């Protein structure tokens, strides 16, 4: 479960960066 | 004074490195751009903007400078002259460079 | 077109922006805000011109009228139903924004109490009788409010923000000494046992407050009368349980709490069980009367109306000029009112 | 200062037209509903007329149900639009059970009908005394300057008339 | 008229909760246009330009 | 400047009027569009609104030592500010009549108050720096009207009269059946059979002599001893005398005074010590 | 507005005073030219028109569960509506006299019926939910009158 969380947080950040990239 | 129109001209004059009346042609172009609407990527929560600036510092390999930034943030909050801190903070974040 | 007709015969909207806007008058000292703003904008290099809801001068006193008794206000922000405050965009043209904030913040905190006191209104017996006495003052406080409402509709207008503000000051000082009573009134909800101590001790906080005001009164005797209204109607079920405990022998109580811990013994080997509560000499009169009625209803062999009348008769001749000083004398007429019934009840005990 | 409340009833009427207008578009067939006159005075003369078996302009006798019918569409009711339209129906119903009682009195004849009780005819001779009495109360109902003094009076009567009419309009007769 | 009014009233309940911030009258027009076929995306866009245009004008 | 000065004087701050909260005396701003002369006079009309909010703060503080004469004196004190708040609202209509009135008119009108307000600042100050309470509030106000000035002498005997009414209720309830009112223990009659009663010489005025105090003591002790024993033997009666109604009426008659009458107070100390004193005298005769 | 509101409270719907059989008679949300504050006090007046048509159906349903003290209880319920309907009519002659009025005046006059009406609405729902009839009707109203509130 602990590992599941680390991957989830990781997903959350990239789609934030990708979002700032799309906007530009 | 400090009407929008008078302030936008002063900005253009110094950044283009040309006289007041000689930055006019770009001055008109500047008014259309600002009067066309956009909406920021981050619209809600003052914190969402701050964490972004803080992430940027790490990325640039300047962890120490992001600590210094937190300290400055408290200073800005306490003086209370500005009521749209976020606009100022999003704006420098965007114009960040290496 | 109908929309345009409404817009002229009704004053221009200021809860939604879609009506054009006045903040003009020919006097030189009434355009003060336009002058004040201008000053800030040139002196301060860093001035933030707010987005201000243009009001609609001296209609802020109509929102003070509603707010002090009446309904929740959805024209101004209330963070909760016990916290009334005034939005930071209200300007009246003949004052500064800041200067304005400061008069509206006095009435906001005075409407915070009447609005809070209105959430106590539930449309046990003691609380229901305290509710009808608080609610009674509210229908007599709106009589003065509905008077000031007919003043602003009359042409010429007359009123400004602050001119009927020292007219509604007796009621204003009456709703504040209500606040000191009520904080001490209900603030026994976290305390253990909700049963007899809440009901008793809210009749007792009314009793404590009438000494603090009556014996320093006679320069605001307006506040002495109010706390006594709240007492005569709060004591009204709590005396009439004692009226039923004598002339019928047994009494009425809620089936989920006691209001006086008056209890009768069903087997016969003692009369009545007592448990102490919160005045103190009057409690002994209840023990001796119930002892004697409890035998006589199992074995025959061989007050409120009066209170009101002894109060009135001092009054036609709180302060009085047939009693000194002052409210405990009208009370000691009541201790003979129980007494004339009480001694002749106990008369009958030895007769059986 | 004039608000919607402080302006008047007439202001409400202008607004009511306006509020309507948005909903009238889809109730529209190819055009929206339009307003129709009645004055305040036309209603207070009409309220007495339904209660004696007579029609006025507001009231349309329907002979395929023996009931009265008010104008179903928007009638502007002076300065009280479409609230009276609903109020005028409860008192319209009260005069209907009056025309059903009056219709019922005529039915009984002993020309050669002998299954129509003698007792059943005596029931009508007491019933008709009850019908003239109603008429004499409507003759004393004047003056009517609000629709309210007329509706609240007949909170008592409105319930009474339903019992008294629709026990027989079943058809018991004779010893039964 | 009865049916129509009763959807609108339910419709005004949602609008005030969801924070549309439109008026009653204006919403009825939005709904009539939909039933006659309009695209939703275009319709919000027009509303938005008109809305911004009104605020600026008043001040 | 005119409407922000009318309401800052009523106790509602501006922000061209800046409230520095009873430290210093900068209470109006420096204003560029009025003259250099006009911002200097503005601070002077504001010191008379600063000492006005030093008075409205002292009411709420002593409306919660913290004695009940402290508080009788506060509800005395709100009636000196009653012509003050009344003259500010009489000024509102003067500035609507023409917009040709400025703050030199306001000076002329608001100097019937510069002969009242510093002198009452000193009354309230000696109160809060010694923490005085009791009947010695009356004794402060009495020694402050021992000073001159005709506006301050009419006013502080009216502030004296409202709180001498607060004494009048004590000493009438004291000489009825022997009731002693003490909510904080403020009155000169001390407590701590017949029970115990004693007098404090440290809460007693200088306009009440020692020899005047003891007419109130001895009468009050006589009625008290019948409150234990039997009240059909009551000197003042209750059933058998309506002298208590005469005593009420006499008290009410004298309750107010135009300023303060010393001779009327002590005249009724005679009357309560006689007439009703013929009742217990004929007991101890026979006893 | 003022007089047209009186007809909403003797149970007759406009399309402004809309009747819903869930939440009751209610003023329609943010209709053109109605102050934020006036819709709030107009909604407190509509709760006294909601319980008033929840009371007139309770008469007509059981006159003209079964019982013969139920319909004696209905002529028990018509007697509390008696001062209500007189105070709607004393508003009625005032608003024919002049047309400028505040809704604070109806707020002031009909609060008296805002503390009789909730306390009797629990009575008729308690009758219909334990399904009780008869001589225990006399018992059902009696022990509530033992309860608080002088009105």
């Amino acid at each position: 479960a602990i590992q599941i969380n680390f991957i989830k947080n990781m997903i959350e950040e990239t789609l934030d960066d990708f979002r700032e990239a799309c906007h530009r | 004074q400090k009407s929008p129109n008078v302030l936008l001209q002063n900005l253009c004059c110094r950044i283009l490195g040309k006289g007041e009346a000689d930055v006019a042609q770009q001055f008109q172009y500047a008014v259309r751009v600002i009067g066309s609407n956009f909406a920021p990527t981050v619209e809600r929560d003052e914190f969402l903007v701050t964490e972004k600036i803080k992430k940027e510092f790490v990325r640039q390999r300047r962890e120490a400078d992001g600590a210094l930034f937190s300290e400055l943030h408290r200073k800005l909050q306490s003086q209370g002259v500005l009521k749209n801190r976020w606009s100022i903070l999003y704006l420098l974040l965007s114009l960040s460079e290496d | 077109d109908a929309r345009s007709w409404l817009e002229q015969h009704i004053v221009h909207q200021y809860w939604t922006s879609r009506a054009p806007r006045f903040s003009h008058s020919s006097h030189l000292h009434s355009n003060l805000s336009a002058i004040w703003d201008q000053h800030l904008y040139t002196t301060d290099p860093l001035y933030t011109p707010d987005d201000k809801t243009i009001v609609t001068e001296t209609q802020v006193i109509r929102e003070t009228l509603w707010l002090l008794s009446g309904v929740k206000k959805l024209l101004i922000f209330q963070l909760n139903d016990g916290k009334v405050n005034v939005r930071n965009d209200i300007i009246v043209t003949h004052m500064t924004q800041n200067c304005l904030r400061s008069v509206l913040e006095q009435i906001a905190a005075y409407g915070q109490v009447v609005f809070r006191l209105q959430k106590f209104i539930d449309e046990f017996r003691t609380y229901q009788a305290f509710m009808w006495a608080l609610y009674k003052y509210f229908i007599s406080f709106k009589e003065e409010l509905t008077e000031i409402e007919k003043c602003i509709i009359n042409k010429d207008e007359t009123v400004t923000l602050a001119i009927v503000l020292d007219k509604l000051a007796p009621r204003l000082a009456q709703l504040k000494v209500l606040h000191r009573v009520f904080s001490t009134g209900i603030a026994e909800v976290p305390p253990d046992t909700r049963n007899v101590v809440r009901a008793s001790h809210l009749l007792n906080t009314l009793y404590k407050a009438i000494l603090d005001y009556d014996n320093v009164g006679e320069a605001s005797e307006q506040t002495v009368s109010l706390l006594f209204c709240l007492w005569v109607e709060t004591v009204r079920p709590y005396l009439e349980i004692v009226d039923e405990w004598i002339v019928h022998g047994n009494l009425f109580d809620p089936a989920k709490e006691f209001i006086i811990q008056r209890n009768k013994d069903v087997p016969f080997n003692h009369r009545d069980f007592w448990y102490a509560t919160y005045l103190k000499p009057v409690l002994k009169q209840i023990i001796m009367a119930g002892k004697s009625m409890q035998l006589l209803k199992n074995l025959k062999c061989r007050l409120y109306t009066l209170f009101l009348e002894s109060v009135q008769s001092r009054l036609q001749h709180s302060e009085s000029v047939t009693c000194q000083s002052f409210e405990l004398t009208l009370r000691s007429c009541l201790y003979p009112h129980i007494g004339k019934q009480y001694l002749e009840c106990c008369g009958n005990l030895m007769y059986t | 200062e004039p608000y919607v409340t402080e302006a008047g009833r007439e202001a409400f009427d202008k607004l009511y037209k306006l509020h309507e207008g948005g909903l009238q578009i889809l109730s529209a067939t190819t055009l929206q509903p339009q307003l129709v006159l009645l004055e305040e005075t036309d209603l207070v003369k009409a309220v007495l007329n339904v209660l004696i078996g007579v029609v006025s302009s507001t009231f349309s006798y329907n002979q395929a149900l023996q009931s009265f019918a008010v104008k179903q569409g928007v009638y502007i009711s002076g300065t009280s639009p479409d609230n009276v339209s609903s109020l005028l129906t409860q008192v319209a119903e009260y005069g209907t059970y009056y025309t059903r009682l009056s219709h019922f009195s005529l039915l009984t004849v002993l020309d050669s009908s002998h299954s129509n009780g003698l007792v059943f005819q005596a029931f009508t001779s007491g019933l008709r005394k009850y019908l003239q009495y109603y008429r004499a109360c409507v003759l004393s109902t004047p003056a009517s300057l609000t629709l309210l003094t007329i509706s609240f009076l007949f909170r008592k009567l409105g319930r009474q008339l339903r019992y008294l009419a629709e026990l027989c309009c079943a058809f018991p007769t004779g010893v039964k | 008229m009865s049916a129509v009014r009763e959807t609108m009233d339910v419709l005004l309940e949602i609008s005030r909760l969801l924070n549309t911030g439109l008026d009653m009258e204006t919403l009825s027009i939005c709904v009539r246009l939909c039933e006659q076929g309009i695209n939703p995306e275009a319709l919000s866009s027009v509303i938005k330009e008109l809305r911004r245009a009104s605020d600026t004008l008043k001040a | 400047m005119i409407h922000e000065l009318l309401l800052a004087l009523s106790g509602y701050p501006g922000s061209i009027f800046t409230w520095n909260k009873r430290t210093g005396l900068q209470v109006s701003q420096d204003i560029p569009f009025l003259h250099p002369g006009e911002t200097s006079v503005l601070n002077r009309l504001c010191k008379l609104g600063t000492d006005y909010i030093r008075f409205t703060e002292f009411i709420e503080q002593y409306t919660g030592l913290h004695g009940i004469y402290l508080r009788a004196f506060c509800r005395g004190l709100d009636s000196i500010l009653q012509p003050y708040r009344q003259a500010l609202l009489d000024l509102e209509q003067e500035f609507l009549a023409d917009p040709h009135l400025s703050i030199s008119h306001i000076n002329y009108s608001l100097d019937q108050f510069h002969l009242l307000f510093p002198s009452i600042m000193v009354v309230v100050e000696q109160i809060k720096s010694q923490k005085i309470h009791g009947c010695q509030i009356l004794e402060t106000v009495y020694k402050h009207s021992c000073g001159g000035l005709p506006p301050v002498r009419s006013a502080l005997e009216k502030t004296l009269a409202v709180c001498h009414g607060v004494m009048y209720k004590q000493l009438s309830a004291w000489m009825l059946h022997g009731l002693l009112l003490d909510q904080y223990e403020e009155f000169f009659v001390r407590q701590g059979s017949l029970k115990q009663f004693s007098l404090r010489a440290e809460m007693l005025p200088s306009y009440i002599p020692v020899r005047v105090a003891e007419k109130i003591l001895f009468v009050g002790e006589s009625v008290q001893m019948f409150e234990n024993q039997n009240v059909n033997m009551s000197r003042t009666g209750s059933i058998l005398k309506n002298q208590e109604d005469t005593f009420a009426a006499e008290l009410h008659r004298l309750k107010q005074q135009p300023l303060f009458s010393l001779v009327d107070f002590e005249s009724v100390l005679d009357r309560i010590r006689s007439t009703v004193a013929e009742h217990l005298w004929k007991l101890m005769v026979e006893e």
